[PDB]
């Protein structure tokens, strides 16, 4: 429950932040460019800590199983119920990594090792060139 | 080749309860022809047995309310694996079942009773039924993201630059 | 304390995506 | 209003058994994902740096003509406009000093 | 004054060479990195998650 806790008050305070951006996005007069930049960094790396917390207690989540209460009625909330059951994504994110792969199309593993290879050379390559020239 | 996934899936059967109807009596009766429903089961088993025999909290209320589910226990306590039971109903209209397997450990030193493990979750919404949360927070998040990369970028579409002023629309 | 609480962003008009296909007997 | 809210317990489920399975897949997958972002990242910065290449030598453009155009000695200042209110050169040649 | 004008190009060349680095090796790596090795630290755990952290890159970038 601690682990859920945590992403219930990581989740609400990025909710929160998103109805501020909504709110003063909604406003007909657009506020200068640099206030739209801060509130855009801040939302958007507060999405990043959201992503990293959801990754690191995936265990808690997949462990707890999902039970309506006794005392919830469903004949009379079964629109509530259905509303938050379903998952399926948006269509249009589905066709859009459709195209993504269909454009993307020991063979597969030997391109794999041969990116790796081509990862370690260009990481290598570039701390070279910085160690080339002082920078302090 | 494409599979539609077993947690969104939804089956009907019209007939089913045009016929007979909805009813804990027949809630298993009616989960039997279900996709969901392995034939591996000793469920299965216990039906041709019977057929065969034939031819030749809320926890403990639905425990002591129904005397067909005493006889459930008394069918599948000598057979452990992979079984079917009823969780909770209130009626009319839901029904939810209980997925879980059973390893009856009668080894020496386990003073404990069959060991009961959840698998899946099946709820019996009306004549539907349903079967991670961590999925849907993970795809509604990536969608939110998706739409305000969109927005973001038509944003940045209609900046505008100027040496003198700085940015403008 | 809690300085304000969230509005309620509910939104039933959402058509949702379930896939239905198993009706046939 | 809807119910009294009890609506989350928690609860115990095991983890699924591993295989060769699913994780290749998966990771390969999320490599597909990753080389288009990466496709995506080239795409979007390329179009930034032809935008702003464009648009810069626009302003070196008026830049040039602005240095080249000027002369000189003369009292050149900044002053802040009574109707726009920003900054522009101003250059004082009236008799008032002399 | 000019001073502050100098310690400004100093972060300003050096949030550059940094922000250079990260994002070679984020593209660089972008194939993400499987290895049995309790060494090596890459997780990939929620899959579209992963997406929407590289358009983040590319964003700050």
């Amino acid at each position: 429950g601690q682990a859920l806790d945590a992403v219930r008050m990581r989740l609400a305070q990025l909710t929160h932040s998103l109805r501020r951006i909504r709110d003063e996005m909604s406003k007909a007069e657009l506020p200068q460019w640099y206030t739209l930049q801060s509130q855009l960094n801040v939302t958007l790396s507060q999405l990043v800590s959201v992503t990293s917390t959801l990754q690191h207690f995936q265990e808690t989540l997949d462990s707890t199983v999902v039970y309506p209460l006794p005392k919830f009625p469903t004949t009379s909330h079964e629109s509530l119920v259905t509303t938050l059951l379903r998952k399926k994504n948006i269509p249009e994110v589905d066709e859009w990594m459709k195209y993504v792969r269909e454009t993307s199309g020991e063979e597969i593993e030997k391109l794999l090792q041969q990116d790796r290879e081509i990862t370690n050379w260009a990481r290598t390559t570039f701390r070279n060139e910085y160690g080339k020239h002082d920078f302090k | 080749m494409n599979v539609t996934p077993l947690d969104e899936l939804q089956w009907k059967s019209p007939e089913w309860i045009q016929v007979f109807g909805l009813r804990t009596e027949n809630v298993l009766d009616y989960f039997a022809e279900s996709p969901f429903f392995d034939k591996t089961s000793n469920n299965q088993v216990i039906k041709m047995q019977r057929q065969f025999s034939q031819l030749n909290p809320a926890r403990r209320q639905i425990l002591f309310k129904y005397p067909m589910y005493m006889q459930l226990e008394e069918e599948l306590m000598k057979l452990d694996g992979t079984e079917y039971v009823l969780s909770s109903v209130r009626e009319p209209d839901f029904w939810v079942i209980r997925k879980q397997r059973r390893t009856n450990n009668s080894g020496v030193g386990s003073a404990k009773g069959p060991e009961i493990i959840p698998l899946q979750d099946y709820y019996i919404i009306g004549a539907n039924i349903y079967q991670t949360i961590f999925k849907i927070v993970q795809s509604r998040l990536m969608s939110t993201s998706y739409h305000l990369n969109s927005t973001l970028e038509s944003l940045y579409d209609l900046i505008e630059f100027q040496p003198s002023q700085g940015v403008h629309y | 304390p809690s300085y304000s609480p969230t509005s309620p962003s509910y939104s039933p008009t959402s058509p949702s995506y379930s896939p239905t296909s198993p009706s046939y007997s | 209003k809807v119910v009294k809210p009890s609506s989350l317990n928690s609860d115990k489920i095991p983890y699924v058994a591993p295989t060769k399975k699913e994780y290749i897949e998966l990771d390969i997958l999320n490599k597909g994902w990753k080389l288009q972002s990466l496709n995506e990242s080239k795409d979007l910065l390329r179009a930034s740096f032809n935008k702003l290449s464009s648009i810069l030598q626009n302003e070196h453009d008026y830049w040039n003509k602005i240095m080249q155009s000027i002369s000189n000695k003369d009292v050149i200042f900044k002053i802040r406009d009574r109707t726009s209110g920003q900054k522009l050169l101003a250059i004082k040649y009236g008799y008032e000093d002399s | 004054m000019s001073n502050q004008a100098l310690y400004e190009k100093l972060e300003q060349t050096r949030t550059i060479l940094s922000v250079k680095l990260a994002e070679l090796i984020n593209m660089t790596t972008i194939a993400d990195r499987n290895d049995d090795d309790e060494g090596s630290f890459a997780q990939e755990n929620s899959e579209l998650a992963v997406a929407t952290t590289s358009v983040m890159m590319v964003n700050n970038q």
